[PDB]
């Protein structure tokens, strides 16, 4: 099969600044057989550019594209905070038609730190089974975190499992969200939990913590 | 109609109007890019042998590129064509080989190397038979381009 | 315009046949035009070309889907459908069907549908169990928790609050289900206002409910 | 349909047991002049340095054209050729470079 190499795998880059991403075909190619495709997180892929360096209708012209043979480029000139997806490159050229294994644009923004929450394992949860102690961290800000939990004042392992969003297409910034899973058994003897968040983006670990409802 | 004969094609159309190399294997069948098999059989581009003969084997595989100076490239191109066979051994066995290299002159634009070979191998039941080539991505399937044959010689 | 339903089980059995099918909205695929098309997304990587058909009802495969692949059309019903065969964890993702203008002058997929995402398993289809999460500006939203296969959506106040709202990708618990969170933020000042329902869906188990946080 | 004095129409292809018109497979192959062909030729892809035109259908092939600056003489049939962009000193230049021809320089 015709294999697409998409360089780099990730570019981060402010607004204004200037994004060059990399095609590169195992055999050259036409040229009327090079499209690119956008990918916001969460959506089907969009076409932006085909014919190698065609815009989609609708396309803002920030975007371009060029190349021909075994080299082909995209070239995002000023870019916004929406253009911060994943960008990928297929080959109509033979034959599966073929992707790239995509590059992600990251924006580049400015520390923000998290505003942390915890909510306790609501009464209807704990009446059958389990408890659940979720943690959010909100609107921040860059890549980076760490969470302990605390019981009786003990560190925790393996009984937690947590997930980021994305950067905000509109913001520029992630989401954490840690959950803390022991049963309903197990939670009702210790009395003290606490969620530590230490970021680079504060001063020193910002704590939450809660007394089992008093 | 009871006759020892093959000739399979790349696949990918029509034109304008422990063994060396990989082997090609995207060959395929019945008369349209104009292949046919004939008291042989094919299995994932080799071809297997019913009737123990002397076979006049052959092949021609089309090399086409472009091709640039850039900052971590020697241009020196091998374009060799092997024709292997599988026996009751263990490792394969070349039967021939054919090579070109690309010309030098930093002034090449492009390449254009088509390589045919043949010659006359005994083969016995079930003796399995592929082509195998360097720089795959450079040859062209166009089905007139490059194709992969045989024949009994009785 | 012109848009596409990912109609399909968002399940299907190890070494049975997947199956599913794109409805087709506004203009219709008769037209000697376009290829309609299946792409799958092989878990957060490469996509990859699955085949396409056309209006007269021949196909094309991407080879090393060493046919298990089929894919027709009925234009007197407006879809066209695809079944792998014989399955395994390998053809777990996400399958979108696509509609490329293959050469009608692009080359090149300008509509897509949304694309359901199917998990092969013999695993037992389970609803979810949703829970509040109990709350300047203050942090709430429920926890819909236990349930399979994969495709969960949540909103809240139906589409009429999307303000601030951090739905997180889906946990797979070491149970064998998924767990995920769906957090909003609003005006502290609020708490007693206009305030949050979130509705929790799950189509592979018919699941539509929804649920009241509050103080 | 049925044959027409032993022949099918373009788009279609004759059987083998020469009683009945099929026809080809869309973007894959094609026929363009009444045949009895029992298959039907296959379609152009065009080869690299080069554009699509028009899609191959199915009672005409694919149409490809060199690419924008390289040109396709009848006896370079193969690799689209770089236009030239100057000419030589005493040499002055009339006609542009075409999808066909190099630039035309005279004296």
């Amino acid at each position: 099969e015709i294999v697409l190499t998409q360089s780099p795998g990730t570019l981060s880059l402010s607004p204004g600044e200037r994004a060059t991403l990399s095609c590169r075909a195992s055999q050259g190619i036409s040229r009327s057989y090079l499209a690119w495709y956008q990918q916001k997180p969460g959506q089907a892929p969009s076409l932006l550019i085909y014919g190698a360096s065609s815009r989609a209708t609708g396309i803002p012209d920030r975007f371009s594209g060029s190349g021909s043979g075994t080299d082909f480029t995209l070239t995002i000139s000023r870019l916004e905070p929406e253009d911060f997806a994943v960008y990928y490159c297929q080959q109509f050229g033979s034959s599966p038609w073929t992707f790239g294994q995509g590059t992600k644009v990251e924006i580049k923004r400015t520390v923000a730190a998290p505003s942390v929450f915890i909510f306790p394992p609501s009464d209807e949860q704990l009446k059958s089974g389990t408890a659940s102690v979720v943690c959010l961290l909100n609107n921040f800000y860059p890549r980076e975190a760490k969470v302990q939990w605390k019981v009786d004042n003990a560190l925790q392992s393996g009984n937690s499992q947590e997930s980021v969003t994305e950067q905000d297409s509109k913001d520029s910034t992630y989401s954490l969200s840690s959950t803390l899973t022991l049963s309903k058994a197990d939670y009702e003897k210790h009395k003290v939990y606490a969620c530590e968040v230490t970021h680079q983006g504060l001063s020193s670990p910002v704590t939450k913590s809660f007394n089992r409802g008093e | 109609p009871q006759r020892v004969a093959a000739h399979i094609t790349g696949t990918r159309g029509r034109s304008n109007t422990k063994a060396l190399g990989r082997k090609i294997n995207s060959w395929e069948s019945s008369r349209s890019g104009h292949s046919f098999l004939s008291n042989l059989h094919l299995r994932n581009g080799e071809l297997v042998i019913h009737e123990k003969g002397f076979y006049y084997i052959y092949s021609q595989t089309y090399f086409r590129f472009q091709e640039e100076i850039k900052e971590n490239t020697k241009n020196d191109k091998q374009m060799v064509q092997y024709i292997y066979k599988y026996t009751s051994y263990p490792d394969p066995i070349l039967l021939m080989k054919s090579a070109r290299n690309s010309c030098w002159s930093k002034d090449a634009e492009y390449g254009l190397y088509s390589i045919y070979q043949g010659g006359i191998f005994e083969l016995k039941e079930n003796d399995r038979i592929f082509v195998s080539v360097t720089n795959e991505h450079l040859i062209d399937m166009d089905h007139e381009a490059s194709f992969f044959g045989a024949f009994l010689v009785g | 315009q012109v848009q596409l339903q990912e109609s399909g089980p968002g399940l299907v059995k190890p070494s049975q046949t997947l199956s599913l099918t794109c409805t087709v909205s506004g203009g219709s695929i008769s037209s000697g035009d376009y290829f309609w098309s299946w792409i799958r997304q092989l878990p957060g990587k490469g996509l990859e070309w699955i085949g396409h058909i056309h209006n007269s009802g021949t196909t094309y495969y991407n080879p090393s889907l060493k046919s298990r692949v089929t894919i027709s059309v009925d234009t007197s019903k407006k879809q066209f459908s695809l079944r792998l065969s014989s399955v395994t964890a390998a053809d777990t993702a996400v399958y979108y069907c696509a509609r490329d203008r293959g050469g009608d002058y692009y080359y090149g997929m300008d509509v897509w549908g949304q694309g359901t995402t199917v998990t092969v398993s013999s695993a037992s289809t389970k609803g979810p169990s949703v829970f509040p999460l109990a709350p300047g500006t203050a942090a709430l939203g429920c926890l819909v928790k236990d349930y399979f296969p994969e495709p969960v959506t949540v909103s809240w106040n139906s589409g009429a609050l999307t303000s601030g709202v951090h739905t997180f990708p889906a946990v797979l618990q070491s149970s064998g289900l998924y767990s995920l969170s769906s957090v909003v933020t609003v005006p502290s000042s609020s708490l007693g206002t206009q305030t949050y329902i979130c509705n929790v869906n799950h189509k592979p188990s018919n699941t539509k409910v929804d649920k009241k946080v509050e103080p | 349909s049925s044959p027409s004095e032993g022949l099918c129409p373009p788009g279609h292809h004759i059987s083998e047991d020469g009683r009945d018109c099929i026809s080809c497979k869309y973007g894959q192959d094609y026929s363009t002049h009444w045949n009895d062909l029992l298959f039907c030729l296959r379609c152009t892809r065009c080869d690299s340095g080069e554009v699509e035109l028009s899609p191959c259908t199915t009672t005409r092939n694919t149409v490809c054209q060199c690419e924008e600056g390289t040109f396709r003489e009848e006896d370079s049939p193969e690799m689209c050729r770089k236009c030239r962009t100057g000419c030589p000193r005493g040499m002055v230049k009339v006609g542009d470079c075409t999808p066909w021809s190099d630039i035309e320089c005279v004296h």
